[PDB]
RNA sequence: CUGCCGAAGGCAGAAACUCAGAUCAGUUUUAUGUGUAAAAUGAGAGUUUCUAGUGGGCCAUUUUUGGUAAGCAGAACUGGCGAUGCGGGAUGAACCGAACGUGAGGUUAAGGUGCCGGAAUGUACGCUC
RNA sequence: GCGAAACCACAGCCUGGGGAACGGGCCAGGCAAAAUCAGCGGGG
RNA sequence: GUAUAAAAAUAGAGGUCUCUCCUGUAUCGUAGAAGAUGGGCGAUGGUUGAUGAAACGGAAGUGUUUUAUUGACUUGUCCAUGAAAUUCCAGAAUCCAUUGCAUACGACUUUA
């Protein structure tokens, strides 16, 4: 499964950078070793910070401080396709900010064919407000009085002596 | 049954000469 | 000598034999008790629970 | 007329084989009844027997057994693989074997 | 200490089985491409080192007495010291007379004798 | 899921592919199967995708001797038989052996239709087909591709189906008063915190 | 008989570690997931899908959301323990429970008391 | 005439399941008694000493080897009011056969329980049966339990039910 | 008949003797600009001498120029094949694993778990008629 | 009634594939029931 | 234990406005020296065997019900006897003949 990480780092301090800056990074992976490479090459695409001249200064695994509460996430994505360049939007309602990343890899790799490598990340918010939400769907669950039978019902022991149920 | 004009599957030849000729296509791209 | 290969981790022994030590190890020490030290940086919970 | 069968059904399934290669050595068992390798944790250890007739007449009877022992499961669905003493025919694919419930572990 | 044989069926010739003009006695095949010398699945095996039997046990009978091929009652007498270890063998062009001769020289020795109700 | 010497398998409702495969397992096994009542097997796929699948499978025939080419058969049973066949060795002894334990039949003859018939669950298409989806009935391709036995089977069952309601109300009038002596005896209620 | 996938339904769990146990649904967190909890201590509250429970005919009045604290308070209030057990479907299922927990001496128990009730077979003539 | 190195293999008393305590009711899963029930009256150093009441089912006192034993649920039967030290490895030892000269019909008359069996072993037998059956006819179903037999039926699994 | 060593597109082996070495490396660091020089790791390193077989070709790889509807042609390196059986890709000279004494047990690679076929008609989320 | 010879690794069904040479042997299918007689010559 | 026969739907079924399903882990059966020998107490039942007669079942009727007469066993419940040294698993057709509606020879169609 998936795990969300925060990756604080910077370059290795030199007499022209005494004080280097220090740069963290909101990421999911399956391990800190995943991360710390997820990482290293976010930082080389936005601001060419070598791997060699750089060092990892801190790794924590954070936990979803209210994972009873059902929540609305958007998250904003960059995809490599084709052309090499798309920008998706999508929103789900999850308890976890981790399962609805885990739920967007998902979809993407079932719709637009995209891998964990083709896809990076930009923002995963937390939208509260039904208002600011966008999908038709997702408002849907939102509803106050949402009720519905259950969906693909679908029911070793071969060789049944009666016939299904499959209904009340 | 295949219910089919033309067969799915392939000869040897043919899928041996896609790689050989896909290939030579990214050369000319080049 | 040795005409057979006996492992000194399910044979006790022979980890006698080897490590004249396992007689007194301890593995299992107290060192919390109960009286523990919640202890994290209000900058530190900040930076974590930030964005 | 039933106060017997102190014994559990099996089939003889296959030999433990790749996709061309068999080996008799070794037994595939599908007992009634179990249908996890959980399950068959309990079978593991007991005394299968093979029984079969014959024409000719040996010590009297005409029912002559082969021994085996369940060693390990096999797969997820609850087939187990089995050791006899004698390899079993490749003829008896499908034919009935009883699994007796000594060694008894409980 | 008990007896183990690693293989029973004997090497035949390749086509041994279907040409008479090949004998059953093993030959090493010398093509170049034939499937025998290569190796290939569902072949006759071909006969190797590793084949061989424990040193402990190699030349031993089933009952762990290695046959001594004997002639006359001299080659009785050698097996004196050895009556634990070897068993005479009668050579077959032993006539019957010293056949029984030797066959009761052996019963006194209490030597074992691998053809001696013949 | 006890080893039985027959089962029968009433092929109402079942998909042909699923049913074949969970018979030819059985088979393999060494287990006697009956599936009775061929003409109600479902096929995914809209009817006239599968007549188009059967009549070009009527085109495969020798141009030599068409009498030593491919057989087609016509019978839901035999249908059936062709899609098991196809899944067991029986080029083998083995599969030679496990088809002569396979009895496909039309309707539910008088020798089977006393007997309790099992179905499977991992071939019904109701568990095993989206609803909306079209479907096809061997009973019905089999009519147009040249079968000719439908008008019979069917007259056929419907005697078997009013005979049978006859014989299910007489053995419910029979359970009613059985289970009304049921609470009746005392025991069912003094000692029964077994469950039972 | 509906069973809609209502706030506060209550459901019998019949796949995971928690098989067997009785619980209520208090959010509905997607179209294929559910929250749920229970009175009972030893189940906790947790996030569970569709194809891992089947809901149960009886539904009791319950704001969406609450914490576990009143979801017992109004379990207890309306009496939805016992309420589950007086349906003759909890019997059978109970029924089963103590069949299975059953033992020989006792299967012996159950053979000389079914013999028991057999041996009327009386039927008014 | 070579002598064979010191094995270092001593032998150390049996560790037995803790469920065949002295006084269960067991189930033979296999001999000529396969089937029926009997009330463990102690445990020697590798099988178990076990009798059926034999005035309930006629089960003689016999060793059985713990691996071919079912243990019960059932309700512990008293065997402490009973000595258990007279049954010992020797006292169940099979003499010797001396030659397999012998099964004439002769040796088989002369076998079975109006010959060779001793009056002494038919006195243990009913001075334990005499201090046994007070406790079974107290305890309800005992006698009819243990006279009866296990089998197994369609719907059964023995690696479900427990004993 | 068996065993051991074993190529080649100047080699492999045999014998005669150095040094217990800083003596070499289908290698990586350090320094100077793929060359050279002076730390890592591995290995006992070597020199003169003579004497069998071969000096071919197929496939792919990355570096270029000439090119055309269209392929194509000519170079250099790299490997695989050739002397190589085995598992898988339905089967196969060039695809994926894996280098082979006779056996027992355990575990895997590649590929797979509806049936043929050993292995989940497994779990979870979507798409498609 | 008499009585040969050529030829002969072994043989004998077709469809698709087996990189080629597709072949009869291999793969996946259709199929497949003794012993034979007279024709015609497709396949060597 | 060679035990178990409605049908149909699954975005619905069946039973007395009410109730049930939500799988056979169910139901029937199940002791006995492989099923022995007696004694009671309680019920007219169950297992039924043997015959003997009625009806039903034609899709491959592979059987079903109804009985009758009996001979049995009647664990329904409660008692007494024996088990063991099995002392630790195992009338027709054809040939010969005939026919010519047929025919290379067989075969066929007739007579005999």
């Amino acid at each position: 499964a998936l795990k969300e990480y925060q990756v604080v780092g910077r370059k290795v301090p030199t007499e022209h950078e005494p004080v280097p800056k220090l740069f963290r990074m909101r990421l999911f992976a399956p391990n800190e070793s995943v991360a710390k490479s997820r990482y290293w090459y976010f930082l080389k695409m936005i601001n060419k910070v070598k791997k060699a001249t750089g060092e990892i200064v801190a790794i924590n695994e954070i936990s979803e401080p209210k994972p009873l509460k059902a929540k609305v996430f958007g998250i904003w994505i960059r995809y490599d396709s084709r052309s090499g360049t798309h920008n998706m939007y999508k929103e789900f309602r999850d308890t976890t900010r981790v399962g609805a990343v885990e739920a967007m890899y998902a979809d993407m790799a079932a719709r637009h064919r995209a891998r964990f490598r083709s896809i990076r990340i930009l923002k995963v918010v937390e939208v509260e407000k039904k208002e600011d939400v966008r999908r038709n769907y997702v408002k849907q669950l939102l509803n106050p009085h949402l009720k519905f039978p259950l969906p693909h019902r679908r029911t070793k022991k071969v060789f049944a002596p009666h016939r299904p149920s499959t209904f009340y | 049954v295949s219910l089919k004009k033309k067969s799915k599957r392939r000869t040897t030849r043919l899928r041996s000469r896609i790689e050989k000729k896909a290939a030579e296509s990214k050369r000319k791209q080049k | 000598a040795h005409v057979q290969k006996k492992n000194p981790l399910k044979n006790k022994a022979v980890l006698s034999r080897l490590n004249p030590y396992a007689k007194a190890y301890k593995a299992n020490v107290k060192i919390n008790s109960e009286k523990t030290p919640k202890a994290a940086g209000e900058k530190f919970l900040s930076v974590l629970h930030e964005n | 007329a039933q106060g017997h069968r102190l014994y559990v059904k099996a089939k003889h399934l296959s030999f433990q084989r790749s996709k061309h290669v068999i080996h008799p050595g070794t037994s595939i068992v599908k007992i009634e009844g179990c249908d996890s390798k959980e399950e068959a944790q309990f079978y593991l250890g007991k005394r299968v027997c093979y029984v079969y007739k014959s024409s000719k007449a040996v010590r009297g009877s005409k029912i002559r057994v082969i021994w085996g022992t369940i060693a390990r499961p096999h797969g997820n669905s609850g087939a187990v693989r089995a050791r006899f003493v004698h390899n079993l025919p490749a003829k008896t694919f499908g034919s009935s074997l009883r699994v007796m419930l000594y060694p008894s572990n409980i | 200490v008990n007896i183990i044989k690693k293989r029973t069926k004997p090497f035949k010739r390749h086509q041994s089985d279907r040409f008479k003009r090949v004998g059953e006695s093993w030959r090493k095949p010398r093509g170049i491409d034939s499937c025998v010398r290569r190796r290939f699945r569902g072949t006759i095996s071909m006969p190797k080192i590793g084949y061989g039997n424990n040193k402990k046990t190699r030349y031993c009978m089933p009952n762990g007495l290695k046959a001594f091929l004997v002639r006359n009652v001299s080659d009785v007498e050698l097996l004196l010291m050895h009556n634990k270890t070897y068993a005479a063998e009668i050579a077959g062009n032993v006539s019957a007379r010293k056949r029984v001769e030797i066959v009761e020289k052996a019963r006194a020795l209490g030597v074992k004798v691998t053809n001696a109700g013949a | 899921s006890e080893f039985q010497k027959v089962v029968v398998i009433d092929a109402k409702g079942h998909l042909l592919g699923r049913l074949a495969s969970v018979v030819a397992k059985q088979l393999l096994g060494g287990q006697k199967v009956v599936v009775v009542r061929c003409e109600e097997l479902n096929i995914s796929g809209h009817f006239f995708r599968n007549k188009l699948k059967y009549l070009a499978y009527l085109r495969k025939a020798c141009r030599y001797n068409p009498s030593r080419g491919a057989f087609h058969f016509r019978a839901p049973s035999r249908i059936f038989q062709k899609a098991v066949r196809g899944m067991l060795p029986h080029k083998t002894a083995r599969g030679q052996a496990a088809l002569e334990h396979l009895q496909a039949v039309e309707g539910i003859p008088p020798p089977f239709d006393k007997q309790k018939r099992v179905v499977v669950p991992a071939a019904l298409r109701v568990l095993r087909l989206k609803p909306g989806r079209k479907y096809c009935t061997v009973g019905r391709l089999s009519s147009e591709v040249g079968w000719k036995y439908n008008d019979i089977v069917a007259k056929l069952e419907e005697r078997r189906k009013v005979k049978s309601a006859a014989f299910y109300q007489a053995k419910l009038a029979k359970q009613k008063k059985i289970a009304s002596a049921k609470e009746a005896s005392p025991v069912n209620q003094k000692l029964s915190q077994f469950g039972y | 008989f509906k069973r809609y996938v209502e706030v506060g339904r209550v459901v019998l769990v019949t796949k995971g570690e928690y098989t067997g146990k009785l619980a209520v649904i208090v959010d509905i967190v997607d179209h294929k997931r559910a929250l749920i909890d229970s009175p009972c201590s030893e189940f906790p509250r947790q996030v569970i899908r569709y194809g891992s429970v089947v809901l149960t005919h009886i539904v009791m009045k319950l704001p969406r959301g609450a914490r576990s604290g009143i979801v017992a308070k109004k379990w207890k209030a309306q009496d939805v323990c016992n309420k589950w057990a007086s349906s003759a479907w909890a019997k059978k299922l109970e029924a089963k429970k103590v069949r299975s927990q059953l033992n020989d001496f006792d299967r012996f128990a159950v053979m000389r008391l079914k013999k028991q009730r057999r041996e009327q077979v009386n039927v008014a003539v | 005439e070579n002598v064979p190195k010191k094995a270092r293999k001593a032998v150390r008393p049996t560790k037995l399941r803790a469920s065949l305590a002295p006084g269960t009711v067991c189930i033979l899963l296999a001999g000529r008694f396969r089937g029926k029930r009997v009330v463990v009256l102690s445990q020697l150093e590798d099988t178990l000493v076990v009798t059926g009441p034999y005035k309930v089912n006629g089960v003689p006192i016999r060793r059985v080897n713990h691996r071919y034993v079912i243990a019960t649920s059932a309700p512990k039967i008293d065997v402490s009011g009973v000595s258990v030290e007279k049954f010992t490895k020797a006292y169940f030892a099979k003499q010797k056969r001396s030659g397999p000269v012998k099964k004439d019909e002769a040796f088989f008359a002369e076998n079975a329980p109006k010959n060779a069996l001793p009056a002494e072993r038919i006195a243990d037998q009913k001075a334990v049966d005499a201090k046994l059956l007070p406790a079974i006819k107290a305890i309800p179903n005992m006698k009819e339990y243990l006279a009866a037999s296990f089998a197994l039926s369609n719907g059964d699994r023995p690696h479900l039910m427990k004993f």
